[PDB]
């Protein structure tokens, strides 16, 4: 029964490292999508100054 | 030491190795990135001696030698008389003088055994005769701190 | 010797395995997660410099 | 449980696992190097064998500098007393255990430099303390000031004095002087000069061989110098006591630490070679398994390591067919070339106790490896006094004893022949074959032999002879088909030849028409050469059986001789010419004896070879060898 196990357990080694793979390519696309959620942020301070700066 | 040794002996993920590695240079970079004079200045004017990656250097009291220097080696021998006076009061078999005396004796050892004008300092200030019975003392590893800084002044008399 | 000791302790191991993998997987993102809001924060700084 | 790992080939695997059960182990499944995340290829592996050779370089180290000798011993195992105390039972830590012997040498290294340059420099003071105070004298009168210009130096013979003396005599003037002073070795001079040529005194004694200075000591900054050098050499040995109470006490707290760390480093570095992290390994065992052991049965487990696996802490037959009969048939035969015995058997038992204090003396090549086998020359001596005690039945004269002798060792032979025969023939267990025809041939020619010479000393009445008998009647048989026996044979009534004849000419077809049929439910070749290798070894096996009757009559003959010819002028001339001739020949007949009975010790080893190689040959290698002391042991 180890014959039909081994290629279990070979094939759940690889599973686990395309886990770890999936779980880093997410960390990897979080700076991504952080920047591109923070891109947009100066355009909201930007305006917030001129609308202060049209009231005055 | 742990992240040293931890860094030769690597994981299988490498988050483990580029945290201990990027953790190793900033710790070996914050205690290298002050200055041996404010330190050891720092550390001798606050009574509060302990041992640090620079202060086991022969560097450091070599570069601070000249710059300590200003009143016949008085600094020197405000240090000697800091680990005499605190041989004195506060005597030897305790907790507190043992790290003083013991970083004192490491101190004197290198600053002493770097220049051979400053064994005029130990003599006239009388710190010379408390190094000779604090090796016989317990404490064997301050004992051998002062064996080394006994023999860093007794290789300069006969050569 | 036996193919249940095998099958039982390849059994374990696979779970251990698999387990060890999701649950050393789950801080990339749990990381990540704080260094994005980070950077959105050193950027929302860096614009707000400019800005002010 | 306890995790175990082990490596080998992949292709004996089956009978590898079989002895880690029979030894103690479950669970037994394979796997490879690409499954868990602790096992596979990387650098770490090669990083903490680094870091194992810089701990072992370190331990060298610190050996070296304790001053006691390299320890060794391989232990790896649990079970043993000094294993349990030089293997830890828990995980393996190279930085924890590299640490804590850095961390020793790096201040016993400054702690050996220290001692030796305060050893140095005390030496030297103290050296040259006597050497200036005994030259102030020759009280203060040169040591305080003067206008004279002394020369003190040690030197260690006075004609190189008196030849710089008479070199600065001749070409000096009277610039010299001539003293001589005892010292402890050194001797101390005195020589006096100007004060206007104490620099040209330097060049001319310091290459004439010497060191003859103006001052000794390197304290001359006051009156006198001998008082600060007294103070210097008073602290000096202080500083050289605590330093060499320090060294003293550190070395013989870190001496056992190093040793156990060098058993456990020996079991850390094969952890890293059981990882597979090298690309060499990996095509060279492909197979790498786990398991589960207790820590009871992991000491068991790791007694025995198999043949070829490795058996992780916290020729590779067990059973058969190796060494089963070389046990009997190996210290049999070979005590029956050596009461001579005796002494064999003393010498043999004596190195029992002592043998740990014998494994460190060094002394002689062959007798460790005798140390070794003990259990072989105990069970070859043991049974080489019941033989040798009957021959030295009895023998008082020439072809009586020998008669009898020669032809026991046939019917002794015969015995391990056909237990050779048999044994082979139980291996392999139609199913069966290869062994049917072997034994056939030489055991009807054999058989009639032995039986000729078994009837042969009952033949009394007059039907009986000893021309020899033995080879003389299986050489006369075989020559004529018309005859019956030649002579002191079974006379019924001539069909016992006829019947050997036709019993071993069958033999031939039987021998290769058998293995086809035996090898199923290019043997051409095999079955050719194994008949020649089988026709070859039939005769020659039975015609090596002569050395055990030939050293057997020589031996025998040649003690008799000496103590036939000893024994009888021993006695004579009584008083103290027969204690003295008596003492002195018996110790020279004794001393010639025990050379005589080790040197046919020593000669012993033909049923070694021949039942190394040809019992092993028709049997199935060094497996025997070992198998047989082993069998003992255990």
């Amino acid at each position: 029964s180890q014959k039909n196990g081994i290629a279990t357990l070979l094939q759940a080694e690889k599973e686990a490292h395309e886990i770890v793979s999936k779980a880093r390519k997410y960390r990897q696309d979080k700076l991504k999508q952080a920047k591109t959620d923070a891109a947009k942020e100066i355009d909201s301070y930007k305006i917030q100054k001129d609308k202060e700066l049209k009231e005055f | 030491p742990t992240v040293q040794s931890l860094s030769e002996r690597k994981y299988s993920d490498e988050e483990l190795r580029q945290d201990i590695s990027n953790l190793k240079e900033i710790l070996e970079n914050e205690y290298q990135e002050l200055t041996s004079f404010d330190e050891y200045v720092a550390e001798l004017d606050s009574k509060l001696l302990c041992w640090s990656p620079p202060h086991v250097d022969n560097g450091f009291w070599s570069d601070n030698i000249d710059e300590f220097k200003k009143d016949n080696y008085k600094i020197f021998r405000q240090l000697i008389e800091l680990l005499q006076a605190k041989v004195r009061n506060g005597d030897v078999n305790a907790k507190q003088e043992k790290i003083i005396i013991q970083v004192a004796l490491n101190d004197i050892t290198h600053v002493v055994e770097l220049l051979p004008e400053s064994i005029d300092v130990l003599d006239k200030t009388g710190g010379k005769a408390d190094i000779m019975e604090l090796l016989n003392h317990s404490d064997s590893r301050v004992k051998y701190e002062a064996l080394k800084a006994t023999q860093a002044i007794i290789g300069y008399t006969f050569k | 010797l036996t193919p249940n000791q095998v099958n039982d302790e390849l059994n374990k191991m696979q779970a251990f395995i698999r387990k060890e993998a999701e649950e050393k997987a789950k801080e990339i993102q749990l990381k990540a997660d704080q260094e994005y809001e980070i950077e959105k924060t050193n950027i929302v700084r860096n614009e707000t410099n400019n800005i002010d | 449980m306890a995790l175990v790992q082990f490596y080998i080939p992949q292709e004996i695997s089956r009978d590898s696992a079989y002895t880690l059960g029979q030894l103690g182990l479950v669970q037994f499944r394979d796997l490879n190097s690409k499954v868990r995340a602790f096992q596979r290829t990387f650098v770490n592996e090669i990083r903490r064998l680094d870091n194992v050779e810089r701990q072992y370089r370190y331990f060298y180290s610190l050996l070296k500098k304790h001053d006691i000798k390299l320890y060794e011993g391989d232990t790896d195992k649990y079970l043993d007393g000094s294993g349990e105390l030089y293997v830890p039972p828990s995980g393996s830590v190279i930085d924890d255990y590299v640490r804590n012997a850095s961390y020793l040498e790096e201040r016993l290294i400054q702690m050996e430099d220290a001692t030796d340059q305060i050893e140095v420099q005390k030496n030297d003071l103290e050296q040259y303390r006597f050497i200036l105070q005994s030259g102030d004298e020759f009280n203060i009168a040169a040591a305080i000031g003067a206008s004279v210009n002394y020369v003190t130096g040690v030197i260690a013979r006075d004609k190189v004095a008196t030849l710089e003396q008479i070199l600065w005599r001749v070409l000096r003037g009277n610039l010299f002087f001539k003293t001589v002073e005892i010292e402890q070795k050194n001797a101390f001079i005195v020589f006096s000069h100007g004060d206007l040529i104490i620099k040209r005194i330097r060049k001319i004694a310091e290459s004439l061989d010497a060191n003859l200075y103006d001052v000794d000591s390197s304290n001359e900054g006051r009156s006198q110098q001998l008082a600060k050098v007294n103070k210097n050499l008073s602290d000096l040995y202080t500083v050289l006591k605590t330093t060499s109470t320090t060294l003293e006490s550190e070395l013989y707290a870190i001496a056992k630490e190093l040793d156990s760390w060098f058993q456990d480093v020996t079991r850390e570095k094969a952890i890293f070679e059981i990882l597979n992290k090298s690309n060499y390994d990996t095509n060279r065992k492909i197979l790498i398994a786990e398991g589960w052991i207790p820590r009871d049965e992991l000491a068991t487990l790791q007694a025995r390591l198999g043949e070829m696996i490795a058996r992780l802490g916290i020729a590779q037959y067990r059973e058969i067919n190796a060494g089963l009969p070389t046990i009997v048939t190996f210290p049999f035969m070979f005590a029956i070339m050596f009461g001579h015995g005796f002494l064999m058997t003393l010498a043999a038992l004596s190195l029992v106790l002592n043998e740990k204090k014998i494994n460190k003396m060094k002394r002689g090549e062959i007798f460790d490896m005798a140390f070794t086998g003990r259990y072989i020359i105990l069970l070859m001596g043991v049974f080489s006094m019941y033989t040798g005690f009957l021959y030295n039945g009895t023998e008082n004269a020439l072809l009586f004893s020998n008669s009898y002798k020669m032809k026991l060792s046939i019917l002794m032979g015969f015995i391990h022949m056909t237990y050779s025969y048999f044994f082979s023939l139980a291996n392999h267990l139609d199913i069966i074959g290869n062994f049917i025809p072997g034994l056939l041939f030489m055991q009807g020619i054999f058989g009639y032999l032995s039986v000729c010479i078994v009837y042969k000393w009952a033949v009394d009445w007059v039907k009986d002879g000893k021309p020899a008998p033995g080879l003389l009647n299986m050489l006369i048989n075989m020559f004529l088909s018309p005859g019956t026996i030649d002579d002191e044979l079974y006379p019924h009534q001539a069909k016992v030849q006829v019947f050997l004849l036709l019993m071993a000419l069958v033999c031939i077809p039987w021998l290769l028409l058998v293995k086809p049929l035996h090898f199923k439910f290019d043997i051409m070749i095999h079955q050719v050469i194994h008949t020649i290798e089988f026709c070859l070894n039939c005769v020659s096996h039975t015609a090596s059986y002569l050395r055990l009757w030939a050293l057997s009559l020589a031996h025998a003959q040649l003690s008799s001789v000496l103590w036939t010819m000893t024994i009888q002028i021993a006695f004579g001339f009584r008083g103290f010419v027969g204690v003295f001739m008596t003492v002195a020949l018996f110790a020279m007949w004794f001393a010639l004896t025990c050379a005589v009975l080790v040197l046919m010790e020593g000669t012993s080893a033909m049923l070694h070879s021949l039942r190394l190689h040809w019992v092993e040959s028709m049997s199935k290698p060094y497996e025997p060898f070992a198998f047989e002391y082993k069998d003992m042991e255990v």
